């Protein structure tokens, strides 16, 4: 039943009565359902150091995974460059959840292509796609350069990219001049992250690799900055206000800002903003380039040192005091630009807010996940700030970025009690949780699952999720934020203490129990 | 707009496209005439789509894994291949149920064999079998396993049939093994028909044996509801008040036992007839169940629905019947009262899957409202054979519309509401068109049933009229 | 008892079994208490209509106001100049109760003296504590202005700060070209905004009544901007970004954003920033003077109409949407300027999270409290988000301002079931909602203890804070946010709707439940 | 340094005042010599503050209204005048008690009269009797009223005494006229004086010819612990262990029964002498009840204090003395062992109200540390008595220090941590030195007894080692 003044949805229509018994009588009548002590007993047992054992041991299985596949980091990349479209050469399939994930991240249109390879294309492989398929997206899209990246169907057939596109401009499908930049990204080898370097790899080699002659090294004046896989908006914007405040000239390579944040003004911009081909024919004449993440950018790494001949600095990502302090140093000492009195006062009201802040944030507990980068930056951070990031996962880690985190976590006190995982995922998280329970954990929307779990053990085992990181999709708006340089620090900082405040507030809200410690004032 | 205003716009927009795309896309837009009962005199679907144009489709493996095996509560579903398809399909669908998540019911749970390049060159059947024991170990009160086949799993030879027999005898367990590889088919759609003949194939012949279930008369299916926001409760709820037993829903909220127990029903009843249709004519031509399609959108439909439904059973039912058409008659006419002088005359555009294209008009014109388009994702002609006599005069009908398209028609017809999903929100949104996802019902619902119907009227009332919308263009433009 | 390696704070160590059974001992053996099923009636009475008829009926007894008293406002607005220490003629008390009530929610030193007048005073008066609170205050402190206000002792006793300050400057105890601009703030009359209006008009007056003969309306091309009492720093930065992208002159009379936001780099600054004497010296010389919050400036309009002859618009406090714009269309009236493309852009991005977050936000329904224009400003964002603001309370409202709030609400459908409360405090509000019970309250620090009575009647009765305001003491760093403009327009939307999928999140995690409706995606 | 560079010091500190102030604040600084038993030989204490200097100081109100009475929960107190004085003093001194608020305990809310001008012009007493009438109304388990006069009061010649004398008759109720309006003495500490001789004259003796109470030889009060972060309870658990029976607390979660029973008990334990010395005293007058005081700051001083108080009764309670202490010592031995190490030799310098600035060097010293200078807002020179001996030779004692004063004295004694209030915490730690609040335990605490040795080290360790104070410097500069 309704009420047409209090209309009730899913919850709590199914609260009623009605609804409750005729479940009951769903499950009883048919389900055949385990009894409830069977589950109470299986769950305990799940939350237990012998479960954990055995749920290290797995080989085979994985559940609830922290990674994504190849294709979706090199659309991402992709959308950073001016009116570019991403094309996925294979199963359209896959264009149809890679537009969804990012929708739902960013609460924006995600424009992307396939060319709808069927299982004819095993016979003969892809080439009629890419011909149609590069003529059509032209046309009706009217991009100023397609950029090409594959399914894993592709992948495992073998099409070579490099010769479908020459053919498609040779057969007159597209102008010969008209930029297809490509790479191949198997879902099966590495990650997202992946993908994202393997592309942009690829359009770095389009626009540079045959032209070289003429580059010389500084004669442009400018620093190259490669962002990497990035779903903070406001990690585009800081970097380019802080090397502007320095007065840096520069150019950020790969930049969805626009694209990924259009106004609701009456009209839809397919595309927005992004990098210009000039920018990317320029990039060798910079007097160096930088990698904002550097452990998913080697491949980068490589060709910008290999080919253009920049010597690309030993730099961590910029995040927290330390490294945004180092990163500034280096761009001052390879721009010539002093660090402005803007920043140097900057850097003093994130100290300013740490020290306003340390009495809660001292010796908290943090079990925390997302890509390598990002997870590094934010155990620095912790660390700094006198907390214990105690499970550190990293699903689409390696074995050379956990020796890196090992020694940042040697080398503090407040790495004493810390553990790095590596090709683990939430499930064994789950499992870390229980065990060796923190108070929180920083990670994505999949980390609510674990929160659940740890609440049904009792109120006193609930480890509250905080939402940091790639996908957040139960939330809105968090995309907007920043976790790079002292503004993204601050950010951190401040939502760090006050999910600290929070907890402690529901903790004492107990009237005549708890609410003793209930104070006005923290 | 007139039929040649409509046909017209159609030729304008085919324009941009290069000779081959224009004449394909050609025949997969049509001007509705509702006398039509041979839709393939008036349009072509379930083809490929044409390369590059951006399709709004998915694949088999979701039709298969994200629509019919992943809402099966009490079963462990495998994304077996690389890791992405399970990761995007993880908890994007709200297909409810009533579990202990990790424990006894596993749907928003992404279980996978996140295939490496070892897995590629040298096969997987090893990694799937070890797999299965872990499942076994860390997982003990889940109840059968399937295994969604992603593209590479037939691409490189793998015999996921084998290991579902040897494992399933070493282990007494039914393992279901799933061929709704990405590359199978040209949409969602064949994953449907591929998940429904591995039901046959392995789950539904189980109790054909056994005698110990104790039937009634009033036994009957729902069939093709995937509980999206409870749908399906808010339909079984009206179907029990009407004296029927619901012994299974495939697949919302659904367990392995119910989907085993529907052999032994009296009737199925076909919501969803394009994902479900094949099963139920397989259960009618070896069990003799009859089946009949209904539709519980909105308080015209769910009454239709609930008097032919009834019309099948004894004369008890079909007074039960209307005892529940007079309960719920003062709460749907106290959501009309409120609603439809709110959205009376407000014209809608629908771009949804295989269903709702057509079964929601009824709802919409409930509230006064005129859907002017619609169209269909992944449909065959006979579903454009029930959209035809559903649809008005001279509206405008797309079969797997290009992104292209739909922007264009939407710009030339200027709808007060899009009904479609995530891909399409936020672009009309940024045009100042009001938009309800149709899908995933904008995390609302249920929209089924006389209670669906409350939500419903709500939701379009709130979108629509919402104060938002006034305050695009900025008073200085 | 303590565990040295998991040292217990108050809570939870008084939860331990000696520390209850001994607080059984005390209240059994000594206190005399009344009995729990009493308490239960009680609290249950204070819950019901009929209390809260009881309630309304008061006419002498207040109970947590949602005000303070006059000089707390002059402090705030004296602190907005260029070395000015704010200086309250009177009783000391009351300077370390405004110090330490700022302290507390600015996280920073507060600057501020006392003359520390005594009973001695009353035969006499305060003239001499004048004479030597100014001379040790200028050589001490170094400030280049002193601001005076007063304490309630001091104006029941009549003193005459002009009669006090003329004579300090005669008998040399400071130069006479030293400012010392004044006013009197009765702790009796109005409210904290109040004495920031009485203490602007005397800044004002001393700097420009004895020298109009010069100046001409227009001559200096900027416009003034008059903030009134605030709390946060996002107000005074997004007041000046927005009129620096917009090309547009101007000077914003009272800016204390430096000096409550001071970097921590090893040195104490007593003073940074704030408005100069030159600029409000040469105000009377601008096009116009826009008043941000204008309901309390109504001494400071009628001295820049009356004497500075500025013909001050009329316009709402620059909140959401409509009024953001309307804001910036007068402001390009005025200059001369055209909206530039970023704020165009900038607006179009809040319309767009509008549409974005529109379905979790319809119908919720709120109680707020706060200063006049803040809780109009609030309201009329709400109905632009078809929110429905229900409980509308500001303590120091007053009938005209009441009368213009009932008038937007009749204006929006979202208005229909909303009511205004003046001269009510937060005994009132927290009667309103158990009686009317709203989805949340958006207010400050003090919300906490109804959030608390609420839960105590049930989890069903929880009425959640979102706090938004002014003191919040109990959370970190919210000093720093944004309520102005669409930067602020976007940050109370987005805690809105966070605000809202929390709760959501938290009745939904009950395992088997209520976790039908735990979605991943909203 | 030493003395003459101590004295020095001053000197040059002093230089930047006119004449008058420079003459006047010589007389509040010295180096101690704790051989000195009479303190009015070498330093000034309780007078006026100097115009425009920034003392820290408070007013009476604070004395009685925020430290005394506000404490007490099972009264309403009632913040009689203007608006202001309530609302900055609600609940911002962490009283902690256990109760019902606002059903049978009011702590942490503020009832006031909200003067206005009609008020201020024709008096309050009328509002007065009308806000007695509307408390008892609303807030029926109230067990007394007080009334906290702020400055208008007594200067426009309001007779709350005759309110409260006629109220309390007509209602049968405790009614508390306090006189303790901010204009009268020079601090807060005569509003302790005007608190205590309110509790004598309206409430200390309603149970003086009243013997329902069972006595025990083993009676004791809690007399000036006002129990911030739960000190008073810390407190009580230990003398209650070692066989005492602890009747009343005054007044953290202190109740109006319990300072009623007080004239019942066998002796007084005073921590807070200046806040309560004049209640002990008059309590001894008329009661014969002796008082003793005693300090619960750190294990050594907790120690000795269990041992005197336990000389005061008989061998029974000397021997669970003994228990007492042999249970803590293995905690406070492993407190020690763990922060000792981090802390030893780090220099501290204090600034608090009447006690702390003194009572808490012996926990400094079990800690290893050293207090190099310390000095009260409101002390009395029988406080600076007490100090001389509890601080080294040639420290530095300061008198209502002045805001510049400290800030100067601390940029030339750079200790390594400062203990003091709300209003000096942000400076120093924009200094880079490490601050921790000495009046609100910074949130934390208890800090008195065994329980509370532990957190005090875990606090002072968590902010003098923590890894911020390293990166107040920029690398490039
Ligand atoms: S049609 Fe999968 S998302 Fe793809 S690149 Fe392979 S891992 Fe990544 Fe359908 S079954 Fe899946 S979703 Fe595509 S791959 Fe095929
Ligand atoms: S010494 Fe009160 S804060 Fe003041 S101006 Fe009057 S309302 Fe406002 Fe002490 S008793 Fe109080 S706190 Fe001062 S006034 Fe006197
Ligand atoms: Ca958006
Ligand atoms: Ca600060
Ligand atoms: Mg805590
Ligand atoms: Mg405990
Ligand atoms: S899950
Ligand atoms: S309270």
């Amino acid at each position: 039943s309704q009420q047409v003044d209090k209309i009730k949805a899913s919850y709590p229509l199914f609260l009623d009565q009605d609804y409750k018994d005729m479940l009951a009588k769903k499950r009883d009548g048919f389900e055949e359902k385990y009894p409830q002590d069977k589950i109470d007993e299986v769950f305990q047992w799940t939350t237990t150091k012998e479960y954990q054992e055995l749920n290290f041991q797995r080989e085979a299985l994985t559940v609830n995974p922290a990674k994504a596949c190849q294709p979706l980091g090199a659309v991402l990349c992709a959308l950073g460059f001016e009116k570019t479209m991403p094309y996925v050469h294979g199963s359209q399939g896959c264009v149809a959840y890679f537009r969804s994930y990012f929708n739902r991240h960013f609460r924006e249109p995600v424009s992307c292509v396939s060319d709808s390879m069927t299982e004819d294309a095993a016979v003969f492989g892809g080439q009629q796609n890419m011909k149609d398929g590069l003529q059509n997206c032209k046309a009706t899209y009217k991009p100023d350069m397609i950029a090409v990246s594959t399914t894993c169907m592709a992948e495992v057939i073998g099409d070579d990219l490099n010769a479908f596109i020459n053919n498609s401009k040779k057969e007159g499908f597209i102008p010969d001049e008209f930029p297809v930049p490509f790479a191949h990204t198997p879902s099966f080898v590495g990650s997202h992250v992946t993908g994202w370097d393997n592309m942009f790899e690829g359009i770095a080699r389009y626009f540079t690799l045959k032209s070289m002659d003429d580059k010389v090294v500084g004669s442009n004046k400018k620093i190259n900055i490669v962002p990497g896989f990035e779903t903070y908006l406001g990690n585009f914007r800081v970097i380019k206000r802080m090397l502007s405040e320095m007065g840096v000239g520069y150019s950020l390579l790969s930049d969805p800002e626009e694209v990924l944040d259009t106004p609701a003004d009456g009209q839809f911009r397919m595309y927005a903003g992004g990098t210009t081909q000039e920018e990317m024919k320029d990039a060798p004449n910079a007097l160096n380039t930088v990698l904002l993440q550097p452990w998913h950018l080697e491949k980068t790494k490589k060709f910008v040192e290999g080919t253009w001949k920049h010597e690309v600095p030993k730099l961590n990502i910029p995040m927290g005091l330390d490294w945004t302090d180092e990163f500034l140093m280096k761009v001052s000492e390879i721009s010539g630009q002093p660090i402005p009195a803007s920043l140097t006062k900057e850097r003093g009201r994130l100290v300013d807010m740490m020290t306003d802040s340390h009495t809660w944030l001292h010796g908290k507990r943090f079990a925390l996940w997302g890509d390598p980068d990002f997870v590094m930056g934010l155990v620095k951070f912790l660390l700094e700030l006198g907390c214990e990031p105690v499970h550190i996962l990293c699903h689409n880690g390696n074995k050379r970025w956990k020796k890196a985190v090992d020694a940042i976590l040697a080398a503090s006190p407040y790495g004493k009690n810390a553990t790095v995982y590596i090709g683990k995922d939430l499930w064994h998280l789950r499992s870390l949780v229980f065990t060796d329970k923190p108070d929180f954990m920083i990670g994505n929307s999949y980390g609510k699952f674990i929160q659940r779990d740890t609440l049904h053990k009792g109120k006193e085992f609930e480890v509250p999720l905080i939402r940091i990181g790639f996908p957040i999709f139960d939330r809105h708006h968090l995309h907007r934020s920043t976790t790079l340089g002292y503004e993204g620090a601050m950010q951190i900082l401040t939502t760090l203490v006050n999910s600290i405040l929070e907890r402690l507030d529901e903790e004492t809200r107990g009237m005549q129990a708890t609410d003793y410690n209930h104070d006005l004032v923290r | 707009m007139s039929r040649e205003e409509v046909e017209s716009l159609i030729q304008e927009v085919l324009e941009v496209y290069p000779e081959k795309a224009r004449k394909d896309r050609n025949k997969h837009l049509a001007v509705n005439d509702p006398a039509v009962t041979q839709s393939k005199k008036c349009i072509i679907s379930n083809k490929k789509s044409q390369p590059g144009l951006m399709t709004i489709r998915g694949c088999a493996y979701a039709g298969s894994k994200g629509v019919v095996w992943g809402p099966i509560k009490d079963m462990i579903h495998i994304s077996h291949g690389p890791v992405g398809c399970g990761q995007y399909s993880r908890a994007g669908r709200r297909n409810y149920y009533i579990g202990t998540t990790g424990v006894n019911a596993f749907v928003t749970m992404n279980f996978t064999s996140d295939f490496q390049e070892k897995d590629i060159v040298f096969g997987g059947d090893k990694k799937l079998a070890k797999l299965i024991d872990e499942v076994e170990t860390l997982f003990p009160l889940n109840k059968g396993i399937s295994v969604q086949s992603e593209c590479p799993i037939g691409l490189i030879g793998d015999d996921i049939e084998s290991v579902s027999k040897v494992k399933g005898a070493e282990l007494s367990k039914t393992i279901v093994p799933v061929r709704c590889e990405g590359f199978r088919g040209v949409s969602q759609s064949l994953g449907h028909h591929i998940a429904n003949d591995a039901v046959r194939d392995w789950v539904l012949g189980k109790r054909d044996e056994d005698t110990t279930f104790a039937s009634t008369p009033y036994d009957v299916a729902i069939i093709g509801d995937y509980n999206i926001g409870g749908d399906a409760w808010s339909s079984r709820i009206l179907l029990e008040e009407m004296g029927l037993r619901c012994v299974a829903q495939w697949s919302g909220d659904g367990s392995i036992s119910e989907i085993e127990l529907t052999p032994k029903v009296k009737l199925n009843l076909v919501h969803c007839y394009r994902s479900m249709n094949y099963i139920s004519r397989h259960m009618e031509e070896k069990y003799g169940i009859p089946w009949m399609e209904y539709n519980f959108f909105g308080p015209t439909k769910t009454i239709e629905s609930l008097r032919a439904i009834a019309a099948k059973f004894d004369e008890s039912i079909q007074k039960k019947c209307e005892e529940v058409i007079a309960k719920y008659k003062p709460e749907w006419e106290a959501v009309v009262a409120k609603y439809r002088p709110r959205l009376e005359g407000k014209r809608v555009m629908l771009y949804i899957g295989g269903l709702r294209p057509r079964h929601v008009i009824g709802a919409y014109e409930d509230l006064g409202m005129e859907v002017v388009g619609t169209g269909y994702e992944f449909a065959h002609n006979d579903d454009y054979d029930r959209t035809m006599k559903e649809m008005g005069d001279s509206t405008l009908l797309y079969d797997d519309v290009t992104g292209y398209e739909f922007e264009e028609f939407v710009k030339r017809i200027k709808p007060d509401l899009i009904g479609s999903g995530i891909k399409e929100k936020f672009i009309f949104q940024k045009m100042g068109i009001p938009f309800r996802e149709m899908h995933s019902w904008d995390y609302s619902g249920p929209y089924h049933g006389f209670d669906g119907f409350a939500i419903f009227a709500r939701d379009m009332d709130m979108t629509l009229n919402n104060p938002c919308w006034k305050k695009l263009q900025a008073p200085w433009e």
